[PDB]
RNA sequence: GCAUGGCAAGUCUAACCGGAGUAUCCGGGGAGGCACAGGGAAACCGACAUGGCCGCAGGGCUUGCCCGAGGGCCGCCGUC
RNA sequence: UAUGCCAGCUGGUGGAUUGCUCGGCUCAGGCGCUGAUGAAGGACGUGCCAAGCUGCGAUAAGCCAUGGGGAGCCGCACGGAGGCGAAGAACCAUGGAUUUCCGAAUGAGAAUCUCUAACAAUUGCUUCGCGCAAUGAGGAACCCCGAGAACUGAAACAUCUCAGUAUCGGGAGGAACAGAAAACGCAAUGUGAUGUCGUUAGUAACCGCGAGUGAACGCGAUACAGCCCAAACCGAAGCCCUCACGGGCAAUGUGGUGUCAGGGCUACCUCUCAUCAGCCGACCGUCUCGACGAAGUCUCUUGGAACAGAGCGUGAUACAGGGUGACAACCCCGUACUCGAGACCAGUACGACGUGCGGUAGUGCCAGAGUAGCGGGGGUUGGAUAUCCCUCGCGAAUAACGCAGGCAUCGACUGCGAAGGCUAAACACAACCUGAGACCGAUAGUGAACAAGUAGUGUGAACGAACGCUGCAAAGUACCCUCAGAAGGGAGGCGAAAUAGAGCAUGAAAUCAGUUGGCGAUCGAGCGACAGGGCAUACAAGGUCCCUCGACGAAUGAC
């Protein structure tokens, strides 16, 4: 499909499974090398630096994952509401890198290290 | 910039008093609608004449004009040469679907010429012989009596 | 409106060698050729054999083609040949184009226009 | 003439005759007639739905309330072309003849005539080609076609002094228009076309601008994009020769 | 009909086949069409690759006098 | 100077415009039947809270298995509460379970309910018992068989034409139908089942011989495939149900033989590689889906944000397309390459099992009847004497015969065996899957980008709209004053921007409020064009203009 609208509907309409690779992260030198591969699927365990919002430059956990949304909770990357609440601020994993991996899966790490599959 | 281009703002593109271009009066009726009265003007007039025989027990020849067999003799190296012969069946293309072939004498014969035919006019022949040549009727050509 | 830039360039070096030279044929020439193509020559060899004569340059202000005989050793010029004139006529004479008579000869002299 | 082979190296290597062809002379208006035909015959037909705006039973009330003869239903206009939801009166149609012929010859006579306009290294400049070689087209050994790597071909490229084009094919121009919302958003010059012998170029094929062509097939588009003659090519050993009886 | 373009006593392929960069495109395909002879209801027969004269353009010459394609007027030929 | 005229400014109204695309439109490749084992469709249910849509069915946004997938999830749907998931959930594929009522609707009745075991009805078989089975209805069009107009054209109109069209009745399939010559008839020493495509050809033929209508043989292609009965001669050697026993069918003939390379019979020759039946059973290709998949997120500047500019660098069998806070091969999905799976091709091709092909001589043993054919009356067709069909009446031969070759009869010649039957492939459509686009871009394009066959209209058949866009992120406006007030207003807060504040991008015109310039309560109406004066005017994007004098000085031309 080189159409432009089929290609965001397929992307907009992607059942849950298929979003996974929606919420994906480049991975730093360090871990590319490490696993070889050049991202990962962001987990809600991982660390992650920001390469690219208003909050460019800033390191944090990470706090949430939303699939549906293909969209990330970074700790500290927050907005101030009127209330004074603090909210957190969605962020793409396209402008996100991963620096430090939470890998109390095994499934995970399993498919971090095989070099047939990518995790 | 073509015509049509142009007709944007004409109101009638050309057909004059707007009251014109409607329906198939304006042609005097659909198709040849009257042929016989206000547009008589340049049908051929009505009729029946002749008749026609059944297709199957017609003849058409395959016919060449001398002109044609003489200006291509020394061009056609591929064909006899003697004291030329050419068998003329050899050399007029329709040749095969045709129910035989004939030698019409229109043009001139420059050369000495031997011609094998199914048919040839008298025209073909006297100009033939005239110029130190034969005709050879062929075996179908053996239908003359 | 012509559309081939081949024959524009002829018809406007036909002017150049009629206006500079001598010329009258070039400017004839010129002008039939920028008149519509259904008006061009289109000569048979038995034409150009009827009514050439040697040393006297024919001149086709079209288009030459392969039909009939020509044996009289003339020097003909035209826009183009078919195939088949051009080689029936090298054989007895000579196949030239417009534009190298032009230059073997921009007075236009000696020639017989055929059409 | 003469044709410079070279070698992987970008060095000179011996040399073979330029075949006739390449003397054909430039026809630009029977190039453009090829490339105009080309690019029709690959049209898609389309056109509206026979019965758009005709789905409905509408019907003028005539003379009698003050009102325009035009068919309402639900006191709502339709089915006219003045009308709003109304039919399209002269739409596109699918029935519509969109391909375009050419003679065999004519379309023959540009390929060659596309051909020659390659071997002018002016030609080639004026159509907007960035290079600096005085010859042209750009003949290379056959060993070209063992070639793997798109990263090889650069490096030849730059030492024949020809990268320079790729150079220019690098930048796309995002359109102007809704070509946009039918994925034509961009678009890019035509760099150097690359003719072989057995198959396409894989490690040229990817170059910015690359066009990778056969010289039993190679066509009037692939020599003159667009209907421009005078297109930057580089044909090898084999390939030159095959192109000397097309 | 016309304008432009290819080829030219020829010209064009249709369906379809092979290739491929796979609706484009390259190669093949002339089945068949129109043109190459007409006249005659039909049977059937079957024509000027030029014989004469004017003469435009153009060419030539010793500067009106020649040669004069096309064009025009005749002859002559095919057939009913 | 009220009422007011013209133009503008600020704010509004309105929703044009530009930009955008979750929808259309069209083309292409693939694929293709469902249902009494109760379909399709509909009704009513089903959620913690649930109105719509979707899903599902009293096990009710679901239950189980296997495979995939993965750290999240609890549909559209972003609330509140609560819950599920490493006992591997969500989600996807395949298979299974559950699957209310009406519905062909089938125990009977009924506007989706009710009344007291049910294949209702029609059929085949039959253990003659609903015991075993069939049919019914649906489907986007396509396909086959029947019924069959009129407007219209002929410049009126009747035959003709529109047209065997619209529409109606019956029915099949994934494709139908056709199909191995009583053919063709470039007449031949020739072709060789049938569709279809190109052509033959607007030819032959028809026709108030008007308007119009309109083939075929052949040829070039596509795909290719050829067979089985009836009878002769045999005569129970046979078939169906059942595990069996046993039952049923069948001399009104099951079965063997045989089918124009005619066959059978009798006597021979040779031989099987034909055919028919059954077994096995794909490659390749094509369509779809899936795995893996290279290379920057470096510097300075602008910016709310870099995907911008300048600089440095990288991959490429990958520079298609998309996403990401602005123009991204190298940030993410993907894309090239390679690989895997399912479906279709196809129960086909190949292979193999069994059967036995064929030839000579003799033999009038066999070879489809209301038929071939004629007549009356119609329809239909290009079919004209010479199309195909219906209807009423009449009506033959027997291969030593018969039919055809475009009028009839007789002879000759050439072709061919009707009145029994089957048959793969090449072609139609577009429901379904996928792909594509010099198509449209929200008054367009579907009626339908939205609640869309929705809201709504009609007793009913049927009819039938309009409605797209906050923002990078909800940060979707806390607190205070005012107020009858969760309204609104004021102040304030967020953001690059609130003149982005909720039907919220841009925000035209008609037009409205306020207001500025000009005119204005003694004066006349196509509202202007061209001249010339008043008054008015920030910059920018135009820079000229006034008066003395002098130079030049056409026509004309004095006191
Ligand atoms: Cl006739
Ligand atoms: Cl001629
Ligand atoms: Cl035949
Ligand atoms: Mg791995
Ligand atoms: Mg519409
Ligand atoms: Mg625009
Ligand atoms: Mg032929
Ligand atoms: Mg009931
Ligand atoms: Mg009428
Ligand atoms: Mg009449
Ligand atoms: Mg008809
Ligand atoms: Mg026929
Ligand atoms: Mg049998
Ligand atoms: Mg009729
Ligand atoms: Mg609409
Ligand atoms: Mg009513
Ligand atoms: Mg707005
Ligand atoms: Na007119
Ligand atoms: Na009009
Ligand atoms: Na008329
Ligand atoms: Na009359
Ligand atoms: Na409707
Ligand atoms: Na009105
Ligand atoms: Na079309
Ligand atoms: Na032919
Ligand atoms: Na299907
Ligand atoms: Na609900
Ligand atoms: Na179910
Ligand atoms: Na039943
Ligand atoms: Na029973
Ligand atoms: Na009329
Ligand atoms: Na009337
Ligand atoms: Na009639
Ligand atoms: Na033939
Ligand atoms: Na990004
Ligand atoms: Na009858
Ligand atoms: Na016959
Ligand atoms: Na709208």
């Amino acid at each position: 499909s080189k159409q432009p609208d089929k290609q965001r509907k397929s992307q907009r309409r992607a059942p849950l499974h298929e979003r996974h690779k929606q919420v994906r992260a480049t991975l730093s030198a360090d871990l590319r090398e490490e696993y070889g591969q050049r991202n990962v699927r962001v987990n809600a365990g991982d660390t992650v630096e920001v390469l690219r919002g208003d909050f460019a430059g800033e390191e944090g956990e990470v706090i949430n994952v939303d699939l549906d949304k293909a969209v990330i909770h970074v700790e500290d990357v927050t907005l101030e509401k009127t209330d004074g609440e603090e909210v957190p601020r969605p962020l793409d994993t396209s402008n996100v890198r991963v620096t430090d991996l939470d890998l109390e899966d095994e499934k995970r790490e399993a498919r971090l290290e095989s070099e047939d599959d990518s995790a | 910039t073509s015509k049509k281009k142009r007709q944007r703002g004409s109101r009638t593109h050309g057909g004059g008093s707007h009251k014109n271009r409607r329906g198939a009066g304006h042609r005097g009726g659909r198709g040849d609608a009257g042929r016989d009265k206000h547009e008589f003007h340049n049908h051929e007039p009505l009729g029946k004449s002749g008749f026609k025989r059944p297709q199957k027990v017609q003849e058409e020849a395959a016919t060449i004009d001398v002109r044609e067999i003489d200006e291509n003799v020394t061009l056609l190296a591929a064909d006899d040469v003697a004291e030329f012969r050419v068998d003329v069946r050899d050399v007029v293309e329709e040749a095969d679907d045709a129910d035989y072939v004939k030698v019409l004498g229109a043009g001139q014969v420059r050369h000495e010429l031997t011609l094998i035919a199914d048919d040839f006019s008298e025209g073909a022949r006297e100009k033939v012989e005239g110029a130190g040549g034969s005709v050879e009727l062929t075996d179908l050509g053996e239908e003359r009596q | 409106s012509k559309t081939n830039p081949r024959l524009s360039s002829l018809i406007a070096d036909l002017k150049s060698a009629a206006r500079s030279s001598g010329g009258a044929v070039w400017g004839d020439v010129a002008e039939r050729l920028e008149k519509p193509r259904r008006t061009h020559a289109e000569v048979n060899l038995g034409r150009i054999e009827r009514y050439a004569q040697e040393d006297e340059t024919v001149v086709v202000p079209g288009k030459v083609l392969g039909s009939g005989v020509l044996q009289k050793d003339v020097t003909v010029a035209a826009v183009d040949f078919s195939g088949t004139a051009e080689t029936k006529i090298d054989q007895v004479g000579e196949a030239v184009s417009l534009e190298q008579a032009i230059e073997n000869n921009p007075e236009g002299s000696h020639v017989r226009v055929i059409r | 003439m003469q044709a410079t082979i070279y070698d992987l190296d970008g060095n000179t290597d011996g040399e073979v005759d330029l075949p006739d062809v390449f003397e054909t002379p430039v026809r630009s208006d029977l190039i453009g007639k090829a490339v105009r035909a080309a690019q029709a015959n690959r049209k898609q037909d389309y056109g509206s739905d026979e019965y758009a705006g005709l789905r409905t039973p509408a019907e003028s009330f005539g003379s009698g309330r003050g009102q325009a003869h035009v068919p309402k239903l639900d006191g709502r206009a339709r089915r006219v072309p003045q009308a709003v939801k109304g039919r399209s009166a002269h739409p596109p149609k699918t029935e519509k003849d969109r391909s375009l012929d050419l003679n065999d010859k004519e379309r023959q006579l540009a390929v060659r005539s596309a051909l020659a306009a390659t071997a002018d290294a002016d030609l080639v400049a004026d159509r907007g080609h960035e290079f600096d070689r005085d010859e042209v087209p750009v003949v290379v050994s056959d060993d070209f076609e063992d070639l793997v790597k798109t990263q090889e071909v650069v490096s030849l490229l730059e030492a024949l002094d020809v990268h320079a084009d790729i150079d220019r094919a690098d930048e796309t121009k995002i359109k102007a228009g809704q070509g946009s919302a039918r994925g034509r958003k961009y678009r890019r010059p035509a760099s150097i076309l690359f003719v072989t012998s057995d198959e396409p170029s894989t490690a040229a094929r990817n170059l910015a601008g690359a066009d990778v062509a056969t010289a039993s097939e190679v066509n009037t588009e692939d020599l003159a994009p667009g209907g421009a003659p005078g297109r930057l090519t580089v044909f090898t050993e084999s390939a030159l020769a095959e192109v000397a009886e097309r």
